């Protein structure tokens, strides 16, 4: 095959299947370096190819979803701060304003009382 | 309140595995299981029951076996088997360590008692170490080869080296079980030696070359003290040698026949 | 090189995937000592290689994070009197500290006087 | 192997892959009686052998976490009704012991008129 529009990360275990152009979302972002195909990559698991980032894969959710529509999209269960830290390491700059904001208003109104 | 014959259960695969381990054949134990059993004793109000079992199963076998090693070597490797003891000792008791390391937290920081590396030099202190024949069959065997070794006997010094850094870890965070077993004794044989040499040599040869030899004695016991002897003894050492060989001889070397620092 | 730098920890069944210096920020820690070749760790391997380990799998998330991040993460729903006694077998000292001040911030407003 | 000090529960749905030990805790509970080699058990998945128990998995947690620690560990939405006779099925004496208390402990704290 030429090659793969298709690219199998593992995130901590779990593979997270998707495409370039939802992980070229954003130019600083640390997902965006695993697009290139230049020889600087040694953690493909080449039983399949899949890419190895080894964190955690519950809160690779949100990012992966804001990396193909731009909204934090959230499943309840997970922690608000969880993943604030876990964009911050894959770098998506907007993303973690928004979710900064999401704690604020969380945080803001658990922070008052009339 | 309750208590079961359960915690006998789990205390014999615990010490079965000490066993093993200083059995020298690991294979079939797992650290994984044995960390849980130990977090099993401490959680379970058994922190002292845990920390007694210990000292007495490691104890055992130190003077079952490991002593009496020692003691076959005594005229035999003696240096070869104890240091091997203590190395053997060293790999069992880091086993030890990190099987325990959660009684090593919460039982020992709020006992104040000794902690598990702590335990197990001190006991293969106490018991095989400093131990009267074997200790003093060690200091005797050691000052035996240093002295054949001033004689020009070409000497294994890291058989020697490597016992020095054995009574020094020994002494825990202090010099002093160092100093009690070996230092002190060596530092006062050494001042008869240099007593016997310095009058030897000022009957053999003039002030510049009784100067030459203290030069290169000084140099030379130093030299020794860093390739053969820890090197926290230099100082000790130098004190005596100047002592013995310079400052009681000071008036002399001023005054030579023929010679001194009047000539 | 005849080892790697990623481990599977078969925390409670569940795989968990993470990189040998992510688990030595305690060398204290229980994590630490598998994180080794030492002779005392052949035993607990499975069939894949996955260590086997035999502690809950999910209060296992904020330790192994922590030990990614340096921050707590605690799924909402999840009990912080809960973890603790996780933290604690896996002897991450500073991380049992902080959870503690987090069982007594609970308490700050659960154990509040109105 | 003749034997594995790894049991694999099949409760419910949701696998648990917990140690001998800790299902041994006190020999009275019914986790206990699976445990043993005798003959009278047979129940268990032919592939892969773990023993099916036919009950609520979510409620299992605290259960076997009682049996790995001993203490009672439960998350803020299972409840406390639940393990209790979740426990109660386990026959862990000591368990249902403590459960009733917490029970007891959370609403005699809610109904209380100051």
């Amino acid at each position: 095959g030429s090659v793969s529009k298709w690219v199998r990360l593992n995130v901590g275990g779990t593979y997270f299947l998707t495409t370039r152009q939802t992980l070229c979302r954003d130019p600083k972002s640390f997902l965006y370096r695993l697009c290139q195909a230049d020889p600087d990559l040694d953690s493909d698991k080449d039983e399949t190819g899949a890419y190895l980032i080894d964190r955690d894969p519950t809160y690779f959710g949100p990012v992966l979803n804001y990396l193909r529509h731009g909204k934090l999209v959230i499943n309840k269960d997970l922690a608000e701060e969880g993943v604030l830290e876990e964009a911050e390491f894959y770098n998506i700059t907007s993303l973690i304003k928004l979710v900064k904001d999401k704690i604020r208003e969380r945080d803001s109104k658990t922070s008052q009382v009339p | 309140t309750m208590d079961e014959k359960y915690v006998n259960s789990i205390w014999d695969l615990l010490k079965n595995a000490i066993q093993e381990i200083q059995r020298k054949n690991n294979s079939g134990l797992s650290f994984e299981e044995l960390y849980r059993n130990a977090y099993t004793m401490v959680l379970h109000k058994h922190g002292e029951k845990l920390y007694t079992g210990l000292r007495e199963v490691v104890t055992e076998h130190l003077i079952n076996k490991v002593r009496e090693d020692v003691l076959n070597s005594l005229n035999n490797n003696f240096l070869q088997t104890l240091n091997q003891a203590w190395n053997d000792h060293q790999t069992a008791m880091v086993m030890i360590r990190d099987i325990l390391m959660y009684m090593d937290r919460v039982y020992v920081q709020q006992n104040n008692v000794e902690n598990v590396y702590n335990l197990g030099l001190i006991i293969f202190r106490d018991q095989v170490v400093r131990y009267g024949c074997i200790r003093d069959h060690l200091r005797q065997t050691l000052l035996d080869m240093i002295a054949r070794e001033r004689k020009g006997e070409v000497v294994d010094r890291g058989a020697i080296r490597n016992a020095c850094q054995m009574l020094m870890i020994l002494g825990l965070e202090g010099r002093s079980v160092y100093e009690e077993d070996f230092e002190a004794p060596f530092l006062e044989m050494s001042a008869e030696f240099f007593q016997m040499e310095s009058q030897k040599f000022l009957a053999e040869n003039s002030a510049s070359v009784y100067i030459k030899k203290v030069e290169a004695r000084i140099n030379e016991e130093i030299e020794r003290v860093m390739h053969c002897l820890d090197k926290s003894t230099e100082e000790p050492i130098v004190k005596v040698v100047e002592r013995e060989l310079i400052s009681k001889h000071m008036k002399t070397i001023v005054e030579m026949e023929n010679s001194g620092l009047v000539h």
